[PDB]
């Protein structure tokens, strides 16, 4: 298929469907007619799109963990515990990493070995191997909406199965589930395959079935500047809306400075809505998700609660629709059900301790919002220019030319030139600009902020500071101050 | 220290990349020739690199949890490739979840790894161990 | 002695000292000449007053737990653990409640029972019984400054012993260590006995020995409106300054609305400094202490961290000089050394995750500050009027007339007429004014804020809402919503 | 249900007052005549109020931790005072620290307490138990 930012026709999509369903035998379980009726029988309380509308209506932040294991009954018991003992508001099913490379052979071996060992040897739930039947068992066993959370460049078959499975949200996008997760997939290919995933949701919406989509904001989780993160999320929202998506949650990963983070989430929501309406998408319901600190965690569990709950406070005051919960096991391994419930309980307690509270506007907030919107607009403007009006083609070219560049992204299609680092108040800034297309004024502000850190620490800003910042939270603080 | 070659990568379907960059930086700074094959690397790429570059050691990082599956069989493949006795290190977050460390360490040694490292291991520990094992301090 | 707000003469003070030292045989261990030289040999790192100046200079919030047990060696091991494993910045010694009623016989029995039980049967350290010798053993065994934390209407002998003991701070005041802690002690008598405690620090400062004093801000810890709390602390700061105290930490207990709490602490510090200078005390170094949530905690330890770390975030953004740490055992019993270290670790992690960050000014913050300063001034103005310029006499008369009235205070000298409750955003407001001397404008603002809660909840504002608010945090949330 | 008198207070050197107000309020609303002697109450005050008011029960609250010392001896004093068999309840946070609740409960029943309550006991539990013990449930 050629890549263009244009809704697939029904015939185009159907032809791709027939190919995709053949990629594993559980594809035969997918019947779109039957799935529409199944989906429409789900109660609103178990529909992710509808519960997001409710959360917005009520001015509530909802909490959602990460969770998944190889075996179906074990996965179900886990989610029920997060629901009942943790008090989760939304449930995930974190998909294993073999599924994410379409290696269902390795998933199957992992299922068998997990059975034999009495414990999960996979780092998630192999949704394609469990099929529509297995995915429905999960949904039927719980009492909250379900969402696939993963990191998959080619998620077409997974999307078919989990949506026919009654899971009413799918996380990802053609940039955010490529560059942080893959080394060898072209941007064009992952954009095309994510157009499929968006178009499937577009089909369902056309039949009256509401299904949420969540571009993955945090990307590599590692010092991602707000304007670059937000440029990705806005782009993925626009590309999804073109295929017919109507309920979108845009996301952001915590950087740690409360005013920068609130600025970032507010800019993200405001510019997502602005861009959607400017491009004629006038019926899209936008929500936000804030991810608690996606960098390295301290090993000490008490210190981990310090990160979890400060993160939550920032989310709450930002007016996030959703917050993704970290646990006291984060530095060590996939949390037990108890550790995860602990993180969810700490989070919800913090949210309820802050009911209705929002950060009021200040000069500082206004200033940082102007900075983020200007930086973001520079990037998006250049993308539209490179694509001669077509944002999908603009995205491919932006990656090729370093205009879009994600810190630490393993993809060989990522330039790897731009380098981030914190300023003296812990705001993430641009240390090396690469080919990111900012004005000198914009670059100047970044350098001015960073020079304050050089003066305070008595060392030049540098890659050693970047290293220091990568380790800082695991070592007990936000900013990687000297020894 | 005297100059020695290591192969470094992240195994299986694992995309975690930041520690790979730090390990490369640190072992390079210590005076090793680091042959970094990067992320999402199957066993065969580790062995091909070791052969092409006459490596002294192979450092397998596994962060995403599926190390138990991914790491099995490497020692035998190395032997078959003629890398008998090569040093094999494994570290990161090599099993799913918090576990009793002495059990995990024996499991990976029984798989043929020479050294096995727990979560949050500093690069410097590995550097010291490898100098010791290579008789270069 | 008659009560007036005038510095005791040297003769007057000495005559009282000779009486006070006879109240238990360890009084014979206090030698003022020897104690000045002992104190002057303590390194600055272990001087509470000096470390507060440092914290202010560095723009750091320092963390301090509560802790104390009956036996000397056990108490030392406990504090060493909080220092070393917890990372405390300051050390307490929480004094047992028998000591607080001058029942040294019951302390002695308690020590004997604790030895025999192998565990503390006292709820603190019996400093008067352990004497100067025991108090010095504690100081010599630790590497941080030491402060007596307690709740004692007649603290004269305790103060003599702990200061000669090298503890370079004493918490308390004649209001804050009476009304929340006693039933039958007159306000005049506790004011007189706290003039002694302040005058002793005045003596030491005249010899060049620096000792901090901390009025106890939170009072009953139960829905105390900021303006009433602050009026008490400003009064106690002024009464201390008149006796020659030069290093003062004024305190505030968290109410839970971040903007209210930051407003409260800023107002407290600004008006403390304003009042000190207006009354000619021009050399007093003022710092602040924010106490994490002093009302009931949830039993669930993960939820407890929710409260601990949200509270710390508020302290950090407020610019508090010091924050007092709660633990995951708060709802159940005096923490183990491990539970206490856990609370300190979570607190310090949060502080370091927020290094240098401050809440910026907003219209909301400005508005709340103006409300709190006006309410506070109203109370202080009336106190000065009742005392015909003398604030000590004014304080006695203010309690007699209900001008000053502390919610839930057990003291029979507290009117018990004013009733607090939260508004719809969780700010503590005045529900029933009693004789608190506010103008109608001030009263109507409180009423308007509360009517918003009635509208939202669909119930009239009432004492039932007060009850609900008392239980809310223990039940998982800040505001006592119905059902 | 029908009319009955309790003595309520907080024992020893304990000044905690909020729960005392809530308990007074709750037992009063349930129909009891609450003789509230308040905080910082020694044993003798509970006994003197119970005599003067012909109380059916004494509800001892202890929050500050020294309950184990403060509560010892009350039953004997009640006996010596002519209040043999009076109902004696104790609750709050009656020992120092988190302890194994069955051990603690046993400890205070051995002191002569009829009923012993853990941290965070709702007033409604004590009200239902008193109604049952007074045969007015
Ligand atoms: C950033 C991050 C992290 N990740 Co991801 C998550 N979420 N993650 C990500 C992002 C990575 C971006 C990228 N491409 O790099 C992101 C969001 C994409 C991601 C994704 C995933 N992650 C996943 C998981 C499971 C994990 N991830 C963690 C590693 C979870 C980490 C949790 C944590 N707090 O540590 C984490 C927060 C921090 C990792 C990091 O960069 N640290 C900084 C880095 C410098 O240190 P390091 O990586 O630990 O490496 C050092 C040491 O381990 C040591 N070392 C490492 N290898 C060796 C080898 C030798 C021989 C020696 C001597 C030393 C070492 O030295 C290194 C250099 O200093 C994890 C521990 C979190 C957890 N507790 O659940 C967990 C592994 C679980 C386990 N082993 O039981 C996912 C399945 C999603 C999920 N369920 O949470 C998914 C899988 C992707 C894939 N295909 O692999
Ligand atoms: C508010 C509070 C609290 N306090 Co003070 C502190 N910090 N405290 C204070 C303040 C009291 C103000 C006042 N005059 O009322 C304040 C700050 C002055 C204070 C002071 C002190 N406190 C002290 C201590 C140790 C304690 N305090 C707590 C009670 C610590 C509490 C910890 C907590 N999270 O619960 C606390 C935070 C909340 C208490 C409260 O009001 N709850 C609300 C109230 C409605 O419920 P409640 O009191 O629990 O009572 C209910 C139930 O227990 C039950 N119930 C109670 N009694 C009975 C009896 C019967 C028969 C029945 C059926 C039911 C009951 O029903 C009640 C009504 O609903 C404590 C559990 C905190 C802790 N974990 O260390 C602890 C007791 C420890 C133990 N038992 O092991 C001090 C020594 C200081 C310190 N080391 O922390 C000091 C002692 C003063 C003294 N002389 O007694």
């Amino acid at each position: 298929m050629e890549l263009k930012n244009k809704k697939w026709t029904d015939e185009e999509f159907h032809k791709q469907r027939e190919e995709v369903l053949q990629q594993w035998p559980t594809g035969k379980e997918v019947d779109l007619q039957e799935a529409v009726d199944y989906l429409k029988k789900i109660p609103a309380e178990k529909n992710f799109a509808e519960k997001l509308v409710l959360a917005k209506k009520k001015g509530i932040t909802m909490a959602q963990p990460r969770a998944g294991v190889a075996l179906l009954d074990e996965h179900i018991e886990l989610l029920r515990y997060l629901q009942d003992e943790g008090g989760a508001d939304f449930l995930p099913s974190t998909i294993d990493a073999y599924t994410r490379q379409n290696r269902y052979d390795e998933c199957e071996n992992g299922i068998k070995e997990s059975e034999k060992a009495g414990r999960s040897l996979l780092n998630g739930f192999p949704g394609v191997n469990f099929g529509v039947k297995g995915c429905r068992k999960v949904l039927e066993a719980v009492n909250l909406p379900l969402q696939a959370r993963h990191g998959t460049p080619d998620s077409r078959l997974l999307a078919e199965i989990i949506h026919a499975g009654g899971w009413t949200s799918n996380e990802g996008g053609g940039i955010s589930y490529n560059v942080p997760y893959a080394k060898n997939v072209t941007i064009e290919k992952s954009l095309l395959d994510w157009q499929y995933c968006d178009r499937l949701v577009g089909f369902y919406e056309e039949q009256g079935v509401h299904i949420n989509r969540e571009p993955f904001g945090p990307l590599t989780g590692t010092l991602v500047p707000p304007s670059m993160s937000n440029a990705v999320g806005i782009t993925e929202a626009l590309l999804a809306a073109e295929q017919g998506v109507k309920n979108i949650t845009v996301g952001y990963g915590e950087c740690g400075n409360m005013i920068q983070d609130i600025a970032a989430l507010r800019c993200l929501e405001e510019q997502t809505n602005e861009y959607l309406k400017a491009y004629g998408y006038n019926d899209v319901f936008v929500t936000t998700v804030f991810h608690q600190w996606m960098g390295g965690f301290p090993q000490d569990e008490s210190k981990a609660f310090g990160v979890i709950v400060t993160a939550t406070t920032i989310a709450a005051l930002a007016g996030a629709t959703k917050v993704i919960v970290k646990t006291p096991h984060e530095a060590i391994g996939i949390p037990t059900k108890e550790a995860n419930a602990a993180g969810i309980k700490a989070t919800k307690m913090a949210l309820n301790m802050l009911e209705g509270q929002r950060m009021p506007m200040s000069k500082e907030l206004e200033t940082e919002m102007a900075v983020i919107k200007a930086e973001t607009k520079c990037i998006l403007d250049k993308m539209f220019e490179l694509g001669k009006g077509d944002l999908a083609i603009g995205t491919v070219k932006a990656f090729e030319t370093g205009v879009m560049d994600i810190p630490f992204g393993p993809s060989k299609y990522n330039a790897g030139k731009m380098m981030p680092v914190r300023d003296n108040l812990g705001c993430v800034r641009y240390l090396e600009f690469g080919n990111v297309p900012f004005t000198e004024e914009i670059k100047n502000y970044n350098r001015e902020r960073l020079q304050e850190r050089a003066k305070f620490e008595g060392r030049d800003v540098s890659f050693q500071m970047v290293i220091d910042d990568i380790f800082a939270v695991g070592k007990g603080r936000l900013i990687g101050r000297p020894e | 220290m005297e100059k020695k070659t290591i192969v470094l990568g992240v195994i299986g379907s694992d995309c975690h990349a930041v520690g790979n960059k730090i390990l490369d930086h640190a072992f390079t700074n210590a005076g090793f020739n680091v042959v970094n094959i990067g992320v999402l690397s199957p066993q065969e790429l580790f062995i091909k690199a070791a052969i092409e570059t006459k490596a002294d050691a192979i450092l397998v990082s596994s962060l995403y949890g599926q190390g138990e599956i991914d790491c099995k069989g490497l020692r035998q493949k190395c032997d078959e490739a003629g890398l008998e006795g090569i040093l094999l290190y494994v570290g990161g977050n090599i099993v799913v979840g918090k576990q009793h460390w002495p059990d995990v360490e024996k499991r990976f040694k029984d798989m043929g790894y020479d050294r096995v490292y727990a979560p949050g291991t500093p690069p410097e520990v590995g550097i010291a161990d490898l100098k010791k094992d290579l008789n270069i301090e």
